[PDB]
C-alpha cells in the first residue's frame, strides 16, 4: 500500500523570527552581535614597551620601603627614571639645600609624577617665596615640548664666558649661596663713594647635542630682579637696573631694561625675582646687565622635537600636613597632548603619610597592562568597536564609538529553522 | 493543498507539542498520521549550521577593529562627527544583518536538499513526484528494516527487488 | 527550446495584446494554441502581492524619521556636512532599492510555485515532468468539468479513473 | 490525447523594468518612495505644551476688541503673558508716564513680541532721547539669557541701604519725577558759597530667589551721567563726577569715574545718561558716587539659567504713523538661539492702525499646530526625512535633509510581473 | 551519496587534470567513467558570461565619477574628513562586491539550467529523474548519432521511437 | 543499456574563490576594479574654453623668435593677452622709460605670467628703488580680486579736476618726467622769501564702466612722500607735508597728514615714496595736499567682481644675469584661490638666457589638454574616482579620493565557475 512521507519542520515553545532578504529565519534564543566596551579609570599605555616615566620617591626602586611607599607596581616602576626627593623643577633651577639629578630618556609616551618636591612646603625664598606661577609655566612648556618630542634630557651645565670685572654672588635668603641655573655675579659699585661700575657683557653657548641626546630646542629660564624704584636701585648702583638676553646676531630675546622701561617692584630695599620661560634653538648667545647684578642662565632642558605623542601627568601632591599647589593640574589642562590623572580622595600613605596611597595604586595599576586605547576618560585593553558613550577629547589608539545596546543587532542562537517561499509559514 | 503532512519548505507553529525537524507520515487514501524525531540528519543539518555559524563569527570579526588608530592631542570636541559616523555605521549594520539572515537561511535550506538526494539515492523505489520534501513508498515492497535504513539511517537490511 | 507555450519562469513581451497571467495551452503534436485568463489563480498571486506590498510599506516607514532631534542655536553653516551625509544616504537608498526589488521578485515567483503544488495536488494525472510551470494532461481522461476544477478553480465534477 | 498546459506571464502596453539583485521586476506604473517636504512660512512650536510667550496689546486676551486687534489666535494668545501697552523694557526701567507690570514664566521655548511700546514715538527723555542702543543691548541680553534658561522673571524690588545725607531726586524732562529702576538721590552741594557735600556710599542686595522664581543670574543696568567737562560738573559739585558699582568682596564691576577718566560729554550744562548692561550673580553689592548724584539700580531681570532652548522673536513695530526702530531685529540677528519673524508688507491693523495685521496673523497661525521641526526658514508638522533644499542654520526638531526628486527611488505600482533566471525574457 | 559522476551544482578540484565544463558519463551498475569537453554547450554559457560581464562593466561605470565638482579656494586641510569619507566608501565597495559575486554566480547557474531544458527538449526519452544536472539514456535506443545531436549539438540522425 | 550522463564542472590549475552572498564564485584569474589616477605635474585647465591668460615676452605671438623664445605652445599662447616687455605693474603705475599697455579680458579661470619686467633689475627709482613690497601687495590684490571676478581691465585714464595754482612736476630720479599713475603737480613756494602757498584740493571720478568692462571695484594706489622731519619739509614748504584722499560724502579713505602725524622718514633732504593699495568703488572722490606737493592717482585696475573662479600664477623670474624677486610667489601664497607654478631647475632659455626655458615648457604643456581636475599638486584628464593620496588644498573639478591599491576590490577574469548550495564543493 502507498504511504506518503514528508520531512516536516515545526517551531515550538520560545522562538524569535529574524527577518531578512531571501527568506526569513526562526530561532529559539537570540543574543547581541557586539558587547559595549567600558573605559577603566586610571592610567595605562599602548604597546607596553614604547613608554618612559620620570619619577620621584614613590616611583623609586631604590626606596628602602619600596612596596609600601610605592604608588606603582615594581613592573611599572622599571620604566621610570626616578630618584627620591627629586623633581624636574629642582634639577632645572638647582636651589641650594635640595637634591639635583640628571633626568633624561626617550619614548613615544612620557609619564610624569613631577611636582610635589617643590610645593609651598619646600620653602625656597631666593628672592621669590611663591614659586607656583614659575612652576606652572615651566611644567606647561615641559608638557608642550614633551608631547612633540621623542627624546628629552636635562642640561645641568653649558659653555660660558664671564668678564673679569664681576665675581660670583650669594644671598642669605638662598641659604649660603645662590641657584645653579641663574648664576649671580657682581663687582664693587658704591654710589656714595662715587665708585661706579661698568655694564657687564657675558656669552654662553647652547649645545646642539648632549651625548647621545639630540638638542633641537632648549627650554631656558630668563630671570631678572624687579626693583620698586629709581631710589631703591640707586642705593646699590649708579645707573638703572637691567638684565637682557641677546642672540648671536644682536637681537634681544628677553629680560628687563629699566634704562628704558619703568620700575615695577613692591619689595622695598630688597628686589623680587621673575623668571620667564623661553624656548631657544642651539647657538652662541650673549647677555648684558647693570654693574651691580649679572644673572647668567646656566641650565635648561633639551628636546629633540622629532614626533608627537601621548603624555600622562599625575597630580603630584603631598600627604597630610604639607602645603601643596595645583601647578601640575593647571599646566596640563592648559597644554594639549597631555592626560591628567588626579585624586578624588585625600593622599594617605602606608610607609608614612606622604608615600603609598591606596587610590593612586588602583589608578596607576593599568600601567602594567597593554591598552588598545587610552583616553582622558580612562583606558581599555578589551576589543569591540562600541562603548556606552563618548570618551573625553584627547585619546589615543583604536577608539570605540558611542552606541545604545538596544540598537545593536541580535544573532540567532539554539535551534534555527529556515523560512523559504510564501507557502512556508502555515497557521 | 496538502492535508496533515506537508513539505520541507513549510514550517508549522506547534508551541506546546513536538518541534524541530520531524518525519510526518501517513497512508495514501487511508490511515492516520505518524510523527517522529529526525535527531540523526539533525547532526548533519546542525553540523552545517556550525559551518554557517563559522561564517557568522568571521563576518563579525571583520566588523571588529574597523576604525583607524587615532592620536588626538587637541582638546576640541568631535561628538557631532562621532554621531554622524555612528548613525551611518548603525545603518550599515542593519543592512548586513538582513543580508546575513537570508544567506544563512538559504544555505540552511540547501542542506535539507542534501538529505532528499541521499534518501532518494538509498533506494531506487524512493524516486517519485509528490510534494517538495515529501516522498511516497510502498509497505508491500519495503518493510521496517529497509525503511529504517532509508530515512532513519540504521543500515538495517536494504530493500529486495526480487 | 520550447515552442509557442513556454514555462512560468518566462515572461513574453505582448505589447498590443493580452498581458498579465494566462493559461497557454495546445495539444502535443496537434491542435493549435489557446490562451485564456488565469484570474481564478490570480486571487492567490494578488493576495500575496498585497502581503509583499505590506512589507514594502513597513520598510519605507522604517526609513522615515531616522535622524536625531536637533536644537541648533549657532548661526554658523553646516552645508558641506549636510551634503556629505545626503550623498551617503542617497547611496544607501540605491542599494536597498535593488535588494528590495529582488526580494519582492523572488517572493512573488514563490507564490506561483504555490499554484503548481495546488494544481498538481488537485488531480494525480496532473503530476508529470514537462517544462518549468507547464504540465501535460489527457483530454480522454479529463473533460472541461474537471479541467475547470483543476486549474480554473470552479470545483465542477472531479476526474473519474474507472 | 496529450495536451500541454503552461502558466504564462506576458507584459503589455505601459511597463517599467525595475532592476535588482536576485532577479529584476516588471511593473505597469511606478511612483516615488518619499515626497519632499516643504518648510512653511510663519512661526510654530515643538511639543505644543512646553512653551510660553511674553506679550503686548496684540496678544492681549483682556483687550475688548481682541479678535480684530489680534495678530494671533485665542488658542495661541492664552500661552502669552500679555498686557495692553506693555513691554519688557518698560517694566525693566519703569519710566514715569508709562505702564508697569511683572513679566514672568517658565518654558522650553520662549516667544517674544516685545518692543513697540518703547520705540522713538513713545517719548521718553530722562536725560536721553534716542533709546535705540540701550533697547538693542537690553534685548540682546534678554534673548541670550532666555535661550539659556528655563525660568525667568522681572524683579521690581530689592534690599537697599541709602545714607541719610541724600534725599530722592526728580527731573523736569523725566516728567515730574524719575525712573523706577535707576533711583536718583541727591544732597545739597553749592560751589558758589563753598557749601560742599560728601561722597555717597550705598548698598543693595540681589536676591537668589523671587517667590518661586530661581535667580542664578540677574540682568541689571548700570547707569551714569556723562558731563562735557570739569568746569560744567564744577558748577554744581566741588569734586568730580562719578558713579561706580562694587562687588561684595570690594572690586569694581561697572560705572564711570571722572576723578580718573576724562569728561566725554557734548550736551552742555545738562548731562546725558548712559546705561550699560551688566550680568550679575546674587549677593550684597555696594555703590559709590559724587555728592550731587547717586543713581542706585532698583530693578533687574532674574534668570534661572537651567537649560538651553529655542527663542522666537517677532518684529515688534508700529502701525503706520508712529516711528519705529529695528532694535528687535538687530538684537536677535546678533545673538544665537533666537529665530526672528519679520513682515514683508506694511503693518495695517483692523481695530485701529496698529493692531490686527493680516500678514502677521497668517504668519503666527502655526503657533496652534505642533511642528516636528522649526527653523529660521519656517516650520513643518508633516513627515518625510527629505526636503528640496537646506533650511537656514538655527533650527530645532527632526530635521528633513536636502535631496533632489530625480534621484529618489521609485516604487512599482499597478500590475507586477517577476523576472527570474536567464531564460526569463524572450523577444 | 552519488558516485564518480556528480551533478551540475557540484564543482570538483581537478588541479592537474581536465577542467571547465565537461560531460561525465558511465554505465548504470556497469562500465567505468568517460570524461570529455562540453565546448558545444559552452557556446551558450560563454555568450551569457559576456552578457554578465556587460552588467559588471555598467555597474563599474556607475561607480566612476560619483563625487561632485569642487571649487576649493581655501588653503586649509580636510584630510581627516576625506579619510572618514574614504573609510565609508571603502566599506560600501566591500558590500557591493560580495552582492555582485552572488548575483553573477546565480545568473551563471541559471544558464546551465537552459542547457538541461534544451537537451531534454531534443529527445523525449531523455526526460528522467536522476541527480541535479545528470540524466540517464539508453544506448539500445540511441546510438552515437543521436547522442551527438542531443548533447554535443552536431545534429546527426535523431533518435527513432519504433 | 542504461548509461548515466552528468554535466560536470571541474576547477583546475590557477583559481581564486571570490566570496559572496547567495553563493561564491571561482575564477582562474583576477584583476583590480579601479586603477588609481595620478596628478600630473604642470598647469592645465577645465572646459578648455572658459579661460584667459595675461602674458609677457615669452607668451607673445608677434615675437620674431616665438617658437624658441616661448615657454608655451602656439595653441596655448592664443588664449593669452600678451605684449613683449610687458607687465601688469608696469601698466598700473606707468613709470617713464618703460612699456605701456591695456591688459584686459574675461573668463572663469585667469592665468598670470606677470612680474619679471619690474624686478629689481628694471631700475625704477622714482623716490623708491626697492619696489618688491609694492609689487607683492599689488599682486596680492590682483589675485584676490581676480579669484572673485569674471572680467577685468586696466584703467589708464580717468576724470579729474586740478586747481590752477599747481602745475605738472618732474623728477630726475624718474628719468626726465614722473609716473603716469600718481601724477605730480606743484605750485611755487619759497619759505625764506615768505612766498608761502595754499593747500590743494583736487577731484577725480571713478567710472562704473570702461567700454564693455564693468567696474564694481577699482584697485588704486594711494601714494605719498615720507619726510624725515619738520625742518626738512620746511626747506621746501612753510606748513607741513600731507596728501589725503577723501570720499564723495567727505570721509577720508587714505594718505598721510603730517600736520597731525609725526615725520617718520630716513632718506634725508629727499623723501621716499610709499604707495598703499586701496580697493575703491565707483564715484566722485577728492584729494587734499600741502602746497609744495600734489600726487593725484590717474590709473587703476577695474574688476567686475561677478563670480569666484580659479587663478594660476606662474613664477615670473629672469634668466641668468638680471636680478629677480619672489613677490609673485609670496603674493599668491598669501591669497586664496590661486595656484602657484614654480621652477625646480634654473631658468635657461633657448632664444637668449631669459626666454624659452626647457622646464617651463614641460610644465605649461598641460594647457593644451582638457583636465577633469586641477590642483596645487597637478592636473589630471583621466577618469577613476581614486588616487594614491590627497591632493594639496586648493583644487577644482572632479576630485579623485585617496585609496590604497591593496584595498581596492578584485574582479574575476578568464574562466569563471559558479558555486551553488552546500553540496557544491567536493574534496
Ligand atoms: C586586560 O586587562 C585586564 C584588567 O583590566 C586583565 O584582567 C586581569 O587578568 C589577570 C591575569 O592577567 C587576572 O589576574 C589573576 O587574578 C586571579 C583572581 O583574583 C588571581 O588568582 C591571579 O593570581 C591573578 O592575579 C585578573 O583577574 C584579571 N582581572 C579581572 C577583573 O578579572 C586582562 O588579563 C588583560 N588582558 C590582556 C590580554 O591584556
Ligand atoms: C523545541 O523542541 C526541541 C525538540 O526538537 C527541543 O529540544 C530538546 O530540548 C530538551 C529541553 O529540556 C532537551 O532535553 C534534555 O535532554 C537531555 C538529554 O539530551 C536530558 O539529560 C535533559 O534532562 C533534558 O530532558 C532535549 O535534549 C532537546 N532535544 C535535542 C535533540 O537535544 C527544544 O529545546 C525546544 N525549544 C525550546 C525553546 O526549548
Ligand atoms: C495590461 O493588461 C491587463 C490585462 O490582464 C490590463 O488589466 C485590465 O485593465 C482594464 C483597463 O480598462 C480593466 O478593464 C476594466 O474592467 C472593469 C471591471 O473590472 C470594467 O468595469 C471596465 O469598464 C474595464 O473593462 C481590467 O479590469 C484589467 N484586468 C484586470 C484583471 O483587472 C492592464 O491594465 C494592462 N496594462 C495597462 C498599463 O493598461
Ligand atoms: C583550465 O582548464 C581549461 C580547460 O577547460 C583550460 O582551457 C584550455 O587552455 C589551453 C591553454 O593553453 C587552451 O589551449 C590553447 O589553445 C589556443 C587556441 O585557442 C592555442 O593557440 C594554444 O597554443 C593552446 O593550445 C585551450 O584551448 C583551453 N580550452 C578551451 C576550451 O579553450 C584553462 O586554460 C585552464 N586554466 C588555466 C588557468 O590555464
Ligand atoms: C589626456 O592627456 C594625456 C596627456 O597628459 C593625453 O595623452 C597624450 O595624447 C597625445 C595626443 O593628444 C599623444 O601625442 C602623440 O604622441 C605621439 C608619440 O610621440 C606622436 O607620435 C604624436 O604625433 C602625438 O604627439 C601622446 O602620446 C599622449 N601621451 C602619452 C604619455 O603617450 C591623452 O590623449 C588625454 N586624453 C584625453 C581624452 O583628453
Ligand atoms: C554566505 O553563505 C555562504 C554559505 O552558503 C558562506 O560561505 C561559507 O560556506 C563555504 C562552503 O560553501 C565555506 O567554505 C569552506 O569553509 C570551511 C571552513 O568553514 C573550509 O574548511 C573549507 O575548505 C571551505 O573554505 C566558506 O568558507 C564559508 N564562509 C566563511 C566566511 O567561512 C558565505 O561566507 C556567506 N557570505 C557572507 C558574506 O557571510
Ligand atoms: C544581477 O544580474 C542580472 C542578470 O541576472 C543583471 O541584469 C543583466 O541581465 C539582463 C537580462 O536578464 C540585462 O537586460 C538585457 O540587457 C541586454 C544587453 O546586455 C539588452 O539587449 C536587453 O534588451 C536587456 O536590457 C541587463 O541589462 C543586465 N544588467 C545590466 C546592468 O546590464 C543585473 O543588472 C544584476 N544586478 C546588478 C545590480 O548589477
Amino acid at each position: 500500500e502507498k504511504i506518503k512521507i514528508c520531512l516536516q519542520k515545526q517551531v515550538n515553545s520560545s522562538f524569535s523570527l529574524h527577518n531578512g532578504f531571501g527568506g526569513n529565519l526562526y530561532a529559539t534564543e537570540e543574543k547581541r552581535m557586539f558587547e559595549l566596551v567600558k573605559p577603566k579609570a586610571g592610567a595605562s599605555v599602548l604597546n607596553q614597551s614604547t613608554w618612559i616615566g620620570f619619577g620621584d620617591s614613590r616611583t623609586d626602586k631604590s626606596n628602602s620601603a619600596f612596596p609600601r611607599s610605592a604608588d606603582v607596581s615594581a613592573k611599572t616602576a622599571d620604566k621610570f627614571r626616578f630618584l627620591s626627593g627629586g623633581s624636574l623643577m629642582l634639577s632645572m633651577f638647582g636651589p641650594p639645600g635640595k637634591v639635583d639629578y640628571l633626568y633624561q630618556g626617550c619614548g613615544k609616551h612620557k609619564v610624569f609624577y613631577e611636582g610635589v618636591n617643590w610645593s609651598p612646603h619646600a620653602a625656597i625664598n631666593c628672592y621669590r617665596k611663591n614659586w607656583t606661577d614659575i612652576k606652572l609655566n615651566f611644567q606647561k612648556n615641559i608638557y608642550e615640548l614633551a608631547s612633540q618630542s621623542h627624546c628629552m634630557s636635562l642640561v645641568n651645565a653649558l659653555d660660558k664666558t664671564i668678564p673679569l670685572q664681576v665675581t660670583a654672588g650669594t644671598a642669605g635668603n638662598c641659604n649660603n649661596s645662590f641657584l645653579k641655573n641663574p648664576a649671580l655675579y657682581t663687582q664693587e659699585v658704591k654710589p656714595s663713594e662715587n665708585k661706579c661700575g661698568k655694564e657687564n657683557l657675558a656669552f654662553f653657548t647652547l649645545p646642539t647635542q648632549f651625548g647621545t641626546y639630540e638638542c633641537k630646542l632648549h627650554l631656558v629660564a630668563s630671570c631678572y630682579f624687579i626693583y620698586d624704584s629709581k631710589e631703591v636701585y640707586n642705593k646699590r648702583g649708579c645707573d638703572n637696573y637691567f638684565q637682557v638676553i641677546y642672540d648671536s646676531f644682536g637681537k634681544v630675546v628677553g629680560g628687563l631694561d629699566n634704562r628704558v622701561s619703568p620700575y615695577t617692584g613692591n619689595s622695598g630695599d630688597t628686589p623680587t625675582m621673575q623668571c620667564d620661560m623661553l624656548q631657544l634653538k642651539p647657538g652662541r648667545y650673549s647677555v648684558r646687565s647693570s654693574p651691580r647684578f649679572l644673572l647668567m642662565p646656566e641650565r635648561s632642558y633639551c628636546f629633540d622635537m622629532k614626533e608627537k605623542g601621548p603624555v600622562t601627568a599625575v597630580q603630584s601632591i603631598w600627604g597630610k600636613g604639607r602645603e601643596s599647589d595645583y601647578a601640575v593640574d593647571q599646566a596640563c589642562l592648559s597644554t594639549p597632548g597631555c592626560m591628567l590623572i588626579q585624586k578624588q580622595k585625600p593622599y594617605i600613605g602606608e610607609a608614612d603619610d606622604h608615600h603609598g596611597d591606596q587610590e593612586m595604586r588602583e589608578l596607576l595599576s593599568g600601567l602594567d597592562y597593554e591598552a588598545r586605547c587610552i583616553s582622558q576618560s580612562g583606558w581599555v585593553n578589551e576589543t569591540s568597536p562600541f562603548t556606552e558613550k563618548y570618551l573625553l577629547p584627547p585619546k589615543f589608539g583604536r577608539c570605540p564609538l558611542a552606541a545604545k545596546e538596544e540598537s545593536i543587532p541580535k544573532i540567532p542562537d539554539g535551534l534555527l529553522i529556515p523560512t523559504s517561499g510564501t507557502d512556508t509559514t502555515v497557521t | 493543498i496538502d492535508d496533515l503532512i506537508i513539505g520541507v519548505l513549510f514550517v508549522a507553529i506547534v508551541e506546546t507539542g513536538i518541534g524541530g525537524y520531524l518525519l510526518g507520515s501517513r497512508k495514501e487514501s487511508g490511515g492516520g498520521v505518524t510523527k517522529e524525531s529526525a535527531e540523526k540528519g539533525f547532526e548533519k543539518i546542525g553540523n552545517d549550521i556550525q559551518i554557517l555559524k563559522s561564517s557568522i563569527n568571521i563576518a563579525i570579526e571583520k566588523l571588529n577593529d574597523r576604525i583607524s588608530h587615532d592620536e588626538q592631542a587637541i582638546r576640541d570636541l568631535t561628538l557631532e562627527i562621532e554621531n554622524a559616523r555612528s548613525e551611518a555605521l548603525l545603518g550599515e549594520l542593519g543592512i548586513i544583518r538582513a543580508l546575513l539572515v537570508g544567506n544563512i537561511s538559504i544555505g540552511l535550506q540547501e542542506s535539507l536538499w542534501e538529505l532528499a538526494s541521499e534518501i532518494t539515492n538509498r533506494a531506487g523505489d524512493l524516486a517519485v513526484e509528490v510534494s517538495p520534501g515529501c516522498w511516497i513508498i510502498d509497505n508491500n515492497i519495503c518493510d521496517q528494516s529497509c525503511q529504517n535504513f532509508i530515512f532513519k539511517f540504521n543500515e538495517t537490511a536494504p530493500v529486495p527487488t526480487i
